[PDB]
């Protein structure tokens, strides 16, 4: 039960129409880990409508009792685990409505702490991108009989690469698409791979608001 | 079970040792592999025949096979139901007893105590707890809903 | 976002084509890019495969009629055909788009009559700018956005304003200068507008689009002037503004609002334009 | 306004005029009646823009002119519900109509006569008179072949062709055809007009099958029908009806007769084991023998053997059985004659002994 | 004896105290006995002490200059008090009206307690919400639901709504009633066997050695 | 496997057996019948798995045992369709059923008898026989008050309760209630069973009112009706019908009597101007006079005044007119006696001549 969800769900069960309750939930800040204590500090209208509205009070008092509580199994799984013997030697299964997609009844942290090694599922489609781009590059082979291209075999000082980077044309360049990050690239004009390793570690609230980024650049 | 048709009953299932634990793990997997409807996954009573050793059984109380049959007042049905546990789970099948002020509890309880003495079978009491404090009842009601 | 990047980098880029198109976006030799079929909102999966399958069995489709005969109405429905025209899928063949929209049904009827001649029907008693130039640019491009998502050939006013601007929208707004709510300069390239209501009153309406090619939104709770600012806001091929921005709490739409307005002439005030000639 | 009438004079008109009215139309006033007392006359006008029915009933007691309009449905139900022989005194007062009978007293909300769409009076073009019973035959024999919701909007209705000494009716939906031709015994003008599905339903409805002549006036875009002092007028649509002479089988050389009711009971039965979607059946015919077979997805089969009179070559042809069952039921005859050309062309179906009614269905290939 | 009111005011505060800084302009109530209108309507207009809000103006229209000469709440305090005291107070969005009422009562400084202490305030919206959950239960919503027109009626403001609400109220709380209807004795005690007790001892040893406590052995 | 019977021995059985079928049978074999030939007896079952019909007819012509399962509706229609006096020959060949009549032959797919689910034989508890007529009155008199879809699913049906020599039925919504009691002439043990609405509908339909007596068996979980050689079997719904003796008015002090037909005519007419959904009409009674009034949201107004025998105190009461017309339609009697209490209580109603039927409806307070 995340902040937005718990408010929505409690509000409907308290018998308000969707309009009434959404007027409240849209005031709850976005953040991934949102709690009632955090909500009260981020949004001053929350204290105020709590004291001014009996329905809001009843609702938040109940949302406080159910904060963090687990609702259901999940649209997606957490990962793939490898046992040395049948999985039933360690856990029972949960499966979908057709008894398919069997999953361990213990979650991520718990299942591994109970002794089986796990391997994460990953949704990102950057390797799908590379895949498709490699297909498309290697088509250019028969068009001029050029050997198929090995992204692993590229040189580590490539000027075209660093030219485009110093031009700040790094939207759709993986992880580095932020405007802030492009602000940094512009000022820095990063010219080597070491700098590339650094970027994501520098591009954070701590490094920026401690002057180490500026020291480094200078 | 085929005796009560589509009607679902409540059951508490304990693994008393690791033989039971593995049998319970198999039983759970078997229920999910069978599929289910909106009510969630269900077991066949007779799965308990083969999937048996190391497990101790609680009847479910008024909401169990025997409680529901008792409340119907079908004495033949009651006798046939218990008979299964007397064969396959001697000293390992318990009557759940509950006084929480809910419909039919005391009437069932009175009839179950009579059945329990008539069959030589044991009872255990629980409070079927769902919350910490009495003011949490309202929140649990909302949780279920 | 991606397209904006593409465009700045180069050209072609092309409307979809039933003859040439693959499953997804594809590169012909010269053509940097041609539309992937799955891009289209309305068209089903079955119809996309049907189109390609028919292209496989036949060669390139010679005409609209030829397409309709090879892929029966059963696979490619009239509703489906209508969106394909609106996408610009047919443009090559039927230079007259208007002509092609109308010609579908009659061409379909013949093909079905061929099918009927074949099988399971009841049988019957009896009995029975537009030029080489296509549909106009402004209007055609309008339709494409509705169907595909974006304007082709860049916006109805796509080509620069940069020195005022940043063209980044929500993606820029995330990491912004700190304040209560981001202070921002927006120019609108194109807007189609009214002042609406509800039979109670209602807060709206600004329709803001942010170019260069970036992104546009409904918004959503504003108002200021009552009707005077509303009509200044109004309507074809003009606007630059100063407006206060917040990043919306809810995802899938932001606040970009017109607090202030300036005219083309007022935008031409913009600071004060200077003349630059490159000789 | 004030008149008082005998339930029995008012009741059949009320029924004839109300019965096609939807309780709740899309345009409110269409569910109300225009009431006019002028001279010693009540004129009733209720419409749906497509058709209009006008009734007059003699006012033998004191009366008072005015205009009013009350909900049609509700008024009809009220009058139907009234006791036998009831003398009802109603009086319009401002914009409430008070309805009395004995000790019953009513008060109805009212919408103004002025709001009622007065459609146009027009000049008659072709005129003729006929027994009510002939009109009903003409319509019954033919009306079931109209389409429901076909794009060819002029098939929801009937071609009128009046030529020489004959009046003829024919109706079709593109898939089956019915022709009826009957002598009217007067020289008429030449005019064609297509009247709608709903018009034909209502004309058939008011054919109280007896003696009374029916006089009808067709205009260029309007039609009006009087039987006595019951008056029906509908708007027409004009467009391009198909030519029955292109549908008529050329010279059907082969003739096939069988007893009609036995043929019909047998087709009703073979229909049960037919493909659910098309109700399709296959006929195999040979010298003095007839074999009808069907089949469905359920893998059931039908075969019929019966004795029929058939001399001629064997023939293979499929139909939708509902379409032939429709004609066999309408035809109340002993023996029928079927005239085929071939499997790909029209077949004419008719009483072997009469020709007043004629039906053609085009066949299928399964 | 049943008392119906609906008060439309000089607009409202959206946040906090909807009554703070605001004042009542018209009181329009109908008195209901045995589910019927006697026709003894109490319809009065009072002193604004401030400007009518643009919102309230658009709701049903009303000029500030019309309520200027009209008396204040102090002139009809006793008059209105005795009219409603010790009766049934049926209100739509009771928090709104009651809030204003008690607000004005305290401003008089006449020792008059809050109306909720001597009158039973019952919200009709709560009842409607119970009957029609997640449906629009506004006045105009229920109006359209039961096919009542409150828009093409000349009365704009309190008396309008009061009348309409009365009819609606009675309809909902009539609607068709329903018939419907809606320890000792010997008994075995399986005592753990010696083998089970050995397993118990071993299991407690585990609890204790791993955790540093066992309340069973304390 | 073979048998031959004549169409006319099969017609009334077949009609009767085909009634319970329409269930949108999800388990497809519910749309089929179980045919068992054993001895010189063909047994049929037609069932929705909650209720069942078995019939035996003797076979005089040649037969051979074996069993099959054909689709019920389609089989019923074919046989009903065959001509009067026709001798129809049926024969199972392994996995297909052949239907012949003289020279026509039909071959239907078949589902095996061996797959058809069997509901168990059970034992009877209370037993009685009676004239059809008595059972007819009993059902007809009460069935209309059954709920269709209620949370209290046991009310989707009728309480059967025996006591002395009375069988006594009641059916209800929670709003209106009808009770009917008749003398049965036999000592009856006391029993309580609720038979499902679908059950009572079908039972109603099997009564021709003729001379064959009806003989009934009731067990713990099923109920069965034998009339001659036809057998109906249904299951019962579990129980807990609320006590109608509690809701009864305790000495209704006002007596109000009127001619049933006149009264019913006036209600039917007044109903036209009530609220379409809720049908609320208001009643004013005074010394020997009845004043009916009705209002609807569109400001339309009905009034009926009538001469009514009534001794008692003046009181007003409003109610749903559809529900009271339902009872007036079930009351097949000359005059009705109404027993009232006050503006806020249900009223008790009887035939002015018989205590046999009793009706009580709740008021709406408008």
């Amino acid at each position: 039960m995340a902040a937005k969800a718990v408010i929505r769900d409690v509000g409907r069960v308290l018998g308000h129409p969707y309009g009434f309750v959404d007027r409240i939930s849209k005031l709850i800040p976005p953040d991934p880990g949102m709690t009632l204590a955090k909500a009260f500090e981020a949004e001053p209208q929350l204290p105020e409508i709590y004291e001014a509205d009996e329905e809001v009070k009843a609702l938040i008092d109940m949302a406080r009792k159910l904060e963090g509580v687990t609702r259901n199994a999940g649209k997606h799984a957490g990962g793939v685990v490898i046992a040395p013997t049948k999985i039933t030697d360690f856990a029972p299964l949960y499966c979908d409505e057709e008894g398919k997609h069997p999953v361990t009844q213990f979650d991520k942290s718990d299942v591994e702490y109970a002794g089986l090694v796990k391997f994460d599922f990953l949704g990102l489609r950057t390797l799908t991108i590379i895949n498709w781009a490699l297909e498309m590059i290697n088509k250019r082979r028969a068009k001029n009989g050029e050997p198929p291209l090995d992204i692993a075999a590229i040189p580590l000082d490539d000027k075209k690469s660093f030219d485009m980077l110093q031009r700040s044309e790094t939207t759709a360049v993986f992880q580095l698409e932020s405007r802030g990050m492009k602000d940094l690239i512009k000022r820095l004009q990063p010219d080597c791979f070491e700098d590339m390793i650094a970027l994501v570690a520098l591009f954070r609230p701590g490094p920026l608001q401690s002057g180490m980024v500026d020291n480094f650049i200078d | 079970c085929d005796l009560l048709g589509d009607e679902l009953t409540h059951l508490t299932v304990l693994a008393a040792n690791n033989t039971g634990y593995q049998n319970l793990t198999l039983l759970i997997s078997k229920a999910y592999q069978r599929g289910y409807g909106a009510a969630g996954p269900i077991i066949d009573r007779d799965w308990l025949i083969e999937l048996n050793e190391g497990l101790i059984l609680l009847s479910g109380g008024r909401m169990g096979d025997v409680g529901r049959s008792l409340l119907r007042g079908n004495s033949a049905l009651v006798d046939e139901c218990v008979a299964f546990y007397e064969e396959h789970f001697p000293d390992r099948y318990f009557l759940e007893l509950i006084r929480t002020g809910r419909p039919d509890e005391e009437s069932y309880l009175h009839a179950a105590v009579e059945l329990a003495e008539a069959r030589g079978l044991p009872v255990v009491a629980t409070n079927d707890v769902r919350f910490i404090d009495s003011s949490d009842f309202d929140a649990h009601e909302i949780r279920v809903a | 976002g991606l397209v904006d990047e593409c465009w700045r980098m180069g050209l072609k880029i092309l409307p979809p084509d039933i003859n040439s198109g693959l499953y997804h976006f594809h590169v012909n030799d010269d053509g940097e890019i041609v539309y992937g079929i799955g891009a289209i909102k309305g068209v089903g999966e079955g119809p996309i495969e049907a189109i390609i399958e028919a292209r496989n069995k036949g060669g390139y489709f010679r005409e609209l009629f030829d397409l309709c005969a090879r892929t029966d109405t059963k696979k490619l429905n009239r509703r489906v055909l209508e969106k394909l025209i609106m996408s610009g899928a047919f443009d090559r063949l039927g230079p007259h788009r208007a002509a092609l929209m109308n010609s579908l049904g009659d061409a379909l009827k013949a093909a079905d009559q061929h099918a009927k001649a074949e099988a399971i029907g009841q049988l019957d008693l009896f009995g029975v700018y537009a030029s080489c130039q296509p549909w106009p640019e402004q209007v055609v491009l309008d339709g494409e956005r509705e169907t595909l998502g974006l304007y082709l050939t860049g916006h109805p006013i796509n080509q620069y304003l940069k020195e005022i601007e940043r063209y980044v929208g929500g993606v820029r707004l995330k990491d912004m200068h700190p304040t209560e709510r981001g202070k921002v300069i927006t120019a609108a390239g194109l807007v189609v507008a009214a002042r609406v209501m509800v039979t109670k009153r209602g807060n709206r309406i600004g329709i803001c689009t942010l170019d260069d090619r970036s992104g546009r939104l409904e918004v959503m709770l504003f108002t200021d002037a009552l009707d005077k600012y509303q009509q200044l806001l109004e309507k074809d091929r003009i606007l630059i503004v100063s407006g206060q921005v917040s990043f919306d709490d809810f995802s899938g739409g932001l606040k970009m609002t017109a607090r202030e307005v300036m005219d083309i002439d007022e935008a031409r005030e913009k600071y004060a334009r200077g003349l630059a000639i490159s000789l | 306004m004030k008149f008082t009438v005998e339930r029995e004079h008012l009741l059949k008109p009320l029924q004839q005029v109300s019965g096609p009215l939807g309780g709740r139309p899309t345009l409110p006033i269409l569910g109300n009646l225009l009431l006019q007392v002028a001279d010693g006359t009540l004129s009733l006008t209720g419409t749906d823009l497509e058709m209009e029915m006008v009734a007059r009933v003699a006012l033998v007691q004191p009366h008072e002119p005015g205009a009013t309009t009350v909900p049609a449905r509700k008024f009809f139900d009220i009058c139907r519900g009234l006791p036998e022989g009831a003398e009802i005194a109603v009086q319009l007062e401002g914009e409430r109509m008070l309805v009395r009978s004995g000790r019953s007293r009513f008060s109805l909300s009212t919408l103004p006569a002025a709001d009622f769409p007065n459609l146009d009076d027009w000049q008659s073009e072709v005129e003729f008179t006929l027994p009510q019973a002939t009109m009903k035959r003409l319509i019954e024999a033919t009306q079931f072949s109209m389409a429901h919701q076909d794009v060819r909007y002029y098939l929801n209705g009937m071609l009128f062709e009046t030529e020489g000494e004959e009046l003829r009716t024919v109706a079709t939906d593109g898939h089956r055809l019915a022709v009826c031709s009957m002598p009217i015994g007067q020289s008429l003008p030449s005019h064609s007009v297509i009247v709608p599905r709903k018009g034909v339903i209502e004309l058939m409805r008011m054919l109280d099958g007896g003696d009374n002549p029916l006089r009808v006036q067709i205009g260029s875009n309007n039609i009006r029908a009087h039987v006595g002092d019951f008056i029906f007028t509908s708007k027409l649509v004009d467009g391009r009806f198909p030519d029955y002479r292109r549908v008529l089988p050329k010279n059907p050389d082969k003739h096939l007769e069988a007893g009609c009711d036995l043929l019909k009971q047998a087709f009703a039965r073979a229909a049960i084991l037919s493909n659910e979607k098309f109700r399709g059946v296959r006929l195999y015919v040979s010298e003095n023998q007839l074999k009808i077979t069907a089949n469905n997805p359920e893998q059931e089969e039908a075969e019929e053997i019966l004795d029929v009179t058939y001399s001629g070559a064997e023939m293979e042809i499929g139909f939708n059985v509902s379409y032939v069952l429709d004609v066999l039921n309408a035809l109340k005859c002993e023996n029928v004659r079927m005239m085929l050309t071939d499997s790909v062309s029209s077949v004419q179906i008719e009483d072997a002994a009469s020709q007043s009614a004629a039906y053609v269905v085009m066949p299928m290939r399964l | 004896r049943q008392i119906v009111l609906d008060t439309e005011t000089t607009g409202m505060n959206q946040i906090g105290a909807h009554y703070e800084g605001h004042k009542i302009i018209e009181i329009g109530a109908v008195e209901v006995v045995n589910r019927r209108l006697t026709g003894n309507n109490f319809h009065v207009y009072l002193k604004p002490d401030r400007l009518v809000d643009p919102e309230a103006f658009g709701v049903h229209g009303i000029a500030d200059e019309f309520l200027l000469d009209k008396p204040t709440f102090a002139e009809v305090a006793d008059e209105f008090m005795d009219y409603i005291r010790g009766a049934e107070l049926v209100i739509h969005n009771a928090a709104f009206d009651i809030g204003f009422m008690d607000y004005e009562f305290s401003l008089l400084k006449r020792d008059i307690p809050k109306t909720n202490t001597f009158c039973k305030v019952t919200d009709s919206l709560a009842v409607a919400r119970k009957m029609f959950p997640g449906k629009r239960n506004s006045l105009d919503a229920l109006c359209a639901r039961y096919e009542i027109d409150n828009s093409k009626r000349t009365l704009h403001g309190a008396l309008l709504d009061a009348q309409i609400l009365a009819e609606v109220y009675l309809a909902m709380t009539g609607g068709q009633l329903s018939l419907p209807l809606a320890q000792a004795s010997k008994l075995r005690v399986v005592f753990a066997t010696d083998e089970e007790i050995a397993a118990h001892e071993a299991r407690l040893d585990l609890v204790q050695k791993k955790g540093g406590s066992c309340l069973w052995r304390a």
